[PDB]
């Protein structure tokens, strides 16, 4: 099946560059363009670049010629895309899109790049436990972005809630809540902090 | 560039009701093999951005008939009728016919339905949060309509106003409604020198005793 | 450009 699969969310130091990867599968790697695409709150999305794989050839914005530099290895189907000269204007998140003149058709998942000093920290999660019963998810001090939180490793998925994590003293921080009816029939929450290649179950007791 | 300016900024819908979103182009969007790459997306929360038209008018297969796609010149417009829940997100307008391809600023739609009160709960530090020496007192006010809240923190009924920080989600795409987090964040020092915490939805209350 | 040979 079609898929862009990025590499995963990364933290770079201002001044260093990084290197991202769309890992394209499913089709003839040359017969699309792959583009690079900037979302950033408040800034909508922007297009960067792409791609031709068949001939080499990648266009530029302009504003971003001059940091930017896209790649595309044919013999792994692969697109790279790599930022110099990185600041804090670069924190956002780059997906992939493939195109051969009927649009976007298929995205990665999007990549958040932080671009910070900052050393990367783990989050502690915490229990937060009590017809419907609501239980929780406390998912602190941790950078950079994303956290992903799933509960009963994917296979409860209705009634959840995960909030956006506010910034507060350089660390994020964040809660899910999930609601349930009231056997042996146990509940988890699963964080996954890509960033850290972080893992953290926590069995919510009563 | 080719600057693409949407109208609405936001569109409230009810459901069932039609809906339209305008993208100008600065300049003609023609490319000079004749065609006119303009497209629509759909970003829904929590989700990369989705194609539902090319070419102007081109349903993208999958896409429900409900969108359709129009325009020439310099006007185009993205029509959904009959608006469902799942519509909900923010749509942008692209033309891929003169570098540097651009999108337009996004139209964020939402959808407007019945008033609802939420669902109040709330949580004392854990314990092993408070080994560790920190106290997060989380309140949840779930499932409710519309979006502006007011919550309200009382410490043995005093209010409550430094140290918390507050945090929606976007709108469900199941029922219409939104959620939010309330935190109150003490040192554990803090916590232990009172006894009652509120936290109240408007007035929904919830509260707890310990320290 | 890569549109020209739409
Ligand atoms: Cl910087
Ligand atoms: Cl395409
Ligand atoms: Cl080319």
């Amino acid at each position: 099946q079609v898929q862009l699969q990025q590499s995963a969310a990364e933290l770079a130091r201002p001044g260093a560059s990084v290197k991202m990867s769309c890992k394209a599968s499913g089709y003839s790697f040359t017969t699309y363009t792959i583009h690079w695409v900037k979302q950033r709150p408040g800034q909508g999305l922007e297009w960067i670049g792409y791609i031709n794989p068949s001939s080499g050839y990648a266009a530029y914005n302009q504003n971003f010629k001059d940091e930017t530099t896209l790649t595309a290895d044919p013999s792994s189907s692969t697109a790279y895309m790599e930022l110099n000269s990185l600041t804090s204007e670069d924190s956002a998140v780059y997906y992939c899109a493939r195109e051969k003149f009927y649009g976007y058709d298929y995205w990665g998942q999007g990549a958040t790049l932080t671009v910070s000093s900052a050393s990367t920290t783990p989050p502690s999660v915490y229990p937060l436990a009590p017809s419907m019963v609501t239980l929780g998810c406390l998912v602190k001090g941790y950078f950079p972005e994303p956290v992903t939180v799933t509960w009963n490793s994917g296979s409860l998925s209705s009634g959840v809630h995960t909030f956006p994590a506010v910034l507060q003293s350089d660390l994020y921080t964040l809660s899910s809540s999930v609601t349930v009816p009231s056997p042996s029939q146990t509940v988890t929450c699963n964080v996954a902090h890509p960033a850290s290649s972080t893992k953290v179950d926590k069995k919510i007791v009563p | 560039d080719v600057l693409m300016t949407q109208i609405p900024l936001s569109l409230p819908v009810s459901l069932g009701d039609q809906a339209s979103i305008s993208c100008r182009s600065s300049q003609s969007i023609v490319h000079r093999n004749g065609n006119t790459y303009l497209e629509w997306y759909l970003l829904k929360p929590g989700q990369s951005p989705k194609l539902l038209i090319y070419k102007v008018s081109n349903r993208f297969s999958g896409v429900p008939d409900r969108f359709s796609g129009s325009g020439s010149g310099t006007d185009f417009t993205l029509k959904i009728s009959r608006v469902e829940a799942e519509d909900l997100g923010v749509y942008y307008c692209f033309q891929g016919s003169h570098v540097p391809y651009t999108f337009g600023g996004g139209t964020k739609l939402e959808i407007r339905r019945a008033d609802a009160a939420p669902t109040v709960s709330i949580f004392p530090p854990s314990s092993e949060q408070l080994t560790s020496g920190g106290a997060s007192v989380v309140c949840f006010l779930n499932n409710f309509y519309p979006k502006d809240i007011n919550v309200k923190w009382k410490i043995d009924g005093s209010e409550r106003q430094n140290g918390v920080l507050n945090s929606w989600t976007d709108q469900d795409s199941k029922d219409s409604t939104y959620s939010m987090s309330s935190t109150l964040t003490l040192t554990k020092d803090e916590y232990e020198r009172h006894n009652s915490y509120t936290c109240e939805a408007t007035p929904i209350v919830k509260s707890f005793n310990r320290n | 450009d890569y549109k020209d040979d739409d």
